């Protein structure tokens, strides 16, 4: 439960800052393009 | 729960790791002279596929 | 966390006693007699430090401070297995070699002038102790050096934890065997009067049943007393593999001495073991069962109290606890109830709500077990107030008759009289009475 | 406790998926230039 | 570039100190006693720089300073296996060879004799040293020669390098101990005094401590001179390490120092290292964990620095950072909080932020551990004060008696009155005051 509970926030922390990266440098592309 | 283990010869053991302290609610006031006051206290233990067909989730709440 | 106790090992007896625990510890534990874990002591599922602490990740040390008024018992120690088990630190020997005479006074004088080194030990000791709740000290009552060293220890103990308790194994002369410590009485009252002022809990430890004991179950015809310190050890070891090896429980001494220890004054316990098998007899695991255990249990070689034959008192034990460690099927235990029901083999206290208590505790896995089963007794009975009532009258008996006073003499405290000695045979007597007292209904208002 | 964990997973899911969407979007874009 | 740290060897223990140092250094960074880098140093996250200057392209000398009073000191350095290690014009020799006769005032003169010669090798080390970040004077305080001569030396050493940080590892004098040089308080005095004024973290290195050290952790029942000397060697090098061997973190000694020293004045380190083993003691690896790595380190015992048990005062480090390096467990560390808080081993600064840094580095292929899990400590602890209290007192005393005065007399600093002696008491007594407030909140007011 609570242990899981901890990896699964974790694990979406980690994923929507690696979404958050790769929509910056997109967007940096996109204002370089 | 960390004072604990470390307390415990098999507090470091990864079978004490799938143990976890959850809350079922949370009272407002700890009653004086009731048993029934850490009843609260919830340890759940975690079954992957497939034994989470065998071990259920009544399974785990009879054991919390 | 476990109550960790310190050991002190005071005179003769006291450290042989400590030797053969140590010994027995180490074994069960697979450490070495430097206090290293043999590379087969591979099940880290004990608890070294109620008792030990480690000197480093491979070598425990004893969580003990040794005093005494005598060389002679620290040599022993050092010829002993455990000499290199002891960090040498604790070890306090007194530099005189003189021993204290067979004097409780001379002991406690010599423990004084060891004071500050003993508390250190003690402190030491306590700093290896994770959760250290006091300090245990192991001597014998009898002696000159394990007397007056083991007060000693007892009041830097209670001055050093004075708001821990203070639990002591005292062993008291035995009644039936002469003692070659013809002051013997003395030096037993003046540990007596130390454990009543100092100490909150005083088990009784008959050296007379140790004796019996030996003779009818272990064949020794005559026990020494390092003898008698090596059995009361191992008993010693036998009902605190639970505190030793964690369980669900008995994990812990007050969990144990809760049940036992009724009332402040009436702190007199009485331990008892099943099944008793003589060392020899280690070879055949007899598949004893709860009712066999509780059978033996009620046979008087087994009971490490040798109380009188009181003829005007029916002493009996208000309540009794079993804490049985091994393989031990529920429904022997019900027969074993069963079966001391029909044979009314524990009678309680009539006032109240008493029972069996049952703690289950694991084994060592490092040190086979030649029982399947086997069990410490912690019971409160009003017999045991036999042995304090009969350490007093010998007390009393040697200061009326100021029997070997003149090697007393040679001490301050005990230079003129033994009135200490007495008064501390009559506080003796005083619990010994309140122990019997505890067996009947009007123990509700005692004090 | 275990409300909370499962709250703080929400709002971390919700930003994963619009991140997604988003990414999605600026890659049919980057697609369609 | 590498904090590099000049040696200043003062006097025939001092001198003795400094090379047993710099022997130290050299085999933690792989360099020979000849100067060459040592075919096993592969591992190169050394700091080599730290310990030894390079004199030319190809040549790396130690940054050590020989300076006596005596020649007999600086004699056995230059025919010490050291030899090439210190720059020949860093090597001072008294002319007359008579020593400062066991007076710290005479040491002191000696050294304003000979200070050109010191202060002309701070600048060759420094003017070698890419980014010198200062210098660590190691000396005794219990003779005359080298207290004195360590004092000039901090004294030139902050002349030299002004700008640049001087941390130094004063190793001072037993006070509980009868010395047999009755000036040594005197001595011991104006060695607190210059750590005080011109170090920025004095680490206090008491020989009875190093003795308990041997005594307790290393087995040994009879700590010799040279085996004290060692000891102390062993501190600097302790207290030096995070300028030596360069991390994440503290990888210059004013970086190091900074988080030490709160206060300028309440600049009295106590040290401590676990597990601590003589050079003999090698044979018996003990499998030390962190507990009782911790607990030695907090152990007095076990502390290169010889504070009374106070049972009155919480004396309390103002900051510790351990460096642990191999197999360490979670739990262990854990387990070790747990020990040393239920235990009290270690009371911190309440004062201000504080804590344990850790940096992971390889170990030098070419340093033999005894240990298989080792970890120095460098703190600034208030019960150095004990130390330093107890050689104020101690100093005061003796001058207040005249004691081995006239040993000082002969030199001209002391040729009319003991003042210097005085004034050394006087800054001890300041500096213990300091670093006992330094374990309190009012710390931040000390010495106002």
């Amino acid at each position: 439960n609570m242990k899981d509970f901890e990896n699964q926030i974790t694990e979406l922390k980690k994923e929507n800052f690696n979404l958050k990266l790769r929509i910056y440098f997109l967007e940096e592309r996109m204002q370089q393009e | 729960l960390s004072k604990a283990l470390q307390c415990s010869l098999h507090g470091d053991t990864p079978h004490a790791s799938n143990l976890s302290l959850a809350l079922k609610y949370l009272p407002e006031v700890f009653a004086p002279n009731a048993p029934d006051v850490l009843s609260c206290l919830e340890l759940r233990y975690k079954v992957d596929w497939p034994l989470n067909i065998v071990i259920t989730e009544g399974c785990l709440s009879k054991y919390s | 966390m476990p109550r960790e106790i310190i050991t002190l090992q005071l005179g003769q007896c006291g450290n042989q006693i400590g030797f053969e625990f140590w010994k027995q510890l180490c074994a069960e534990h697979g450490i070495s007699p430097e206090g290293i874990v043999e590379e087969f002591a591979t099940e880290g599922t004990d608890r070294k430090d109620v008792f030990f602490y480690q000197a480093d990740d491979e070598h425990y040390i004893p969580r003990a401070v040794l005093l005494d008024l005598e060389p002679r018992v620290i040599h022993s120690i050092l010829n002993s297995p455990y000499a290199k088990l002891y960090n040498p630190e604790n070890i306090y020997l007194s530099e005189h070699g003189g021993g204290a005479g067979n004097n409780w006074a001379s002991g406690f004088s010599q423990g004084e002038k060891i004071h500050e080194d003993i508390f250190d030990i003690i402190d030491r000791e306590a700093d290896g102790s994770d959760s250290l709740e006091g300090f245990v000290l192991c001597h014998s009552i009898a002696g000159g050096t394990g007397s007056g060293l083991g007060s000693y220890l007892l009041e830097r103990l209670n001055d050093r934890y004075p708001k821990k308790l203070v639990q002591t194994y005292s062993v008291f002369p035995n009644q039936d065997e002469m003692s070659d410590v013809v002051v013997q009485p003395y030096n037993s009252l003046l540990t007596l009067k130390r454990l009543t002022q100092n100490a909150d809990c005083v088990v009784v430890l008959d050296n007379t049943a140790l004796n019996r004991i030996a003779t009818d179950r272990l064949h020794i015809q005559n026990p020494s007393f390092s003898q008698i310190n090596q059995l009361v050890s191992t008993i010693m070891s036998a009902s605190t593999t639970t505190l030793r090896y964690p369980g669900y429980m008995n994990n812990d001494l007050i969990g144990l001495i809760a049940s036992l220890i009724p009332t402040p004054r009436l702190h007199f316990l009485m331990t008892g073991y099943t099944p008793l098998t003589t060392d020899q007899s280690v070879a055949s695991v007899r598949k004893t069962t709860v009712l066999d255990v509780m059978r033996r249990l009620l046979q008087p070689k087994n009971v490490m109290v040798s109380t009188g034959r009181d003829r005007q008192t029916n002493h009996c034990y208000i309540a009794i606890l079993n804490i049985i460690q091994g393989e031990v099927d529920p429904t022997q235990v019900h027969k074993s109830l069963q079966r001391i029901r029909e044979r009314k083999l524990a009678n309680f206290i009539p006032w109240g709500p008493a029972s069996i208590q049952v703690a289950l505790s694991r084994k060592s896995p490092y040190l086979p077990s030649a029982h399947r089963v086997s069990g410490l007794m912690m019971a409160n009975h009003t017999s045991i107030s036999s042995l304090f009532e009969r350490t007093c009258r010998q007390y009393d008996k040697l200061r009326k008759r100021e029997a070997f006073l003149e090697q007393f003499r040679k001490e301050d405290m005990f230079k003129d009289n033994f009135d200490e000695m007495d008064t501390s045979r009559e506080i003796v007597q005083q619990l010994i009475d309140e122990y019997h007292a505890a067996t009947r209904p009007d123990y509700i208002s005692w004090g």
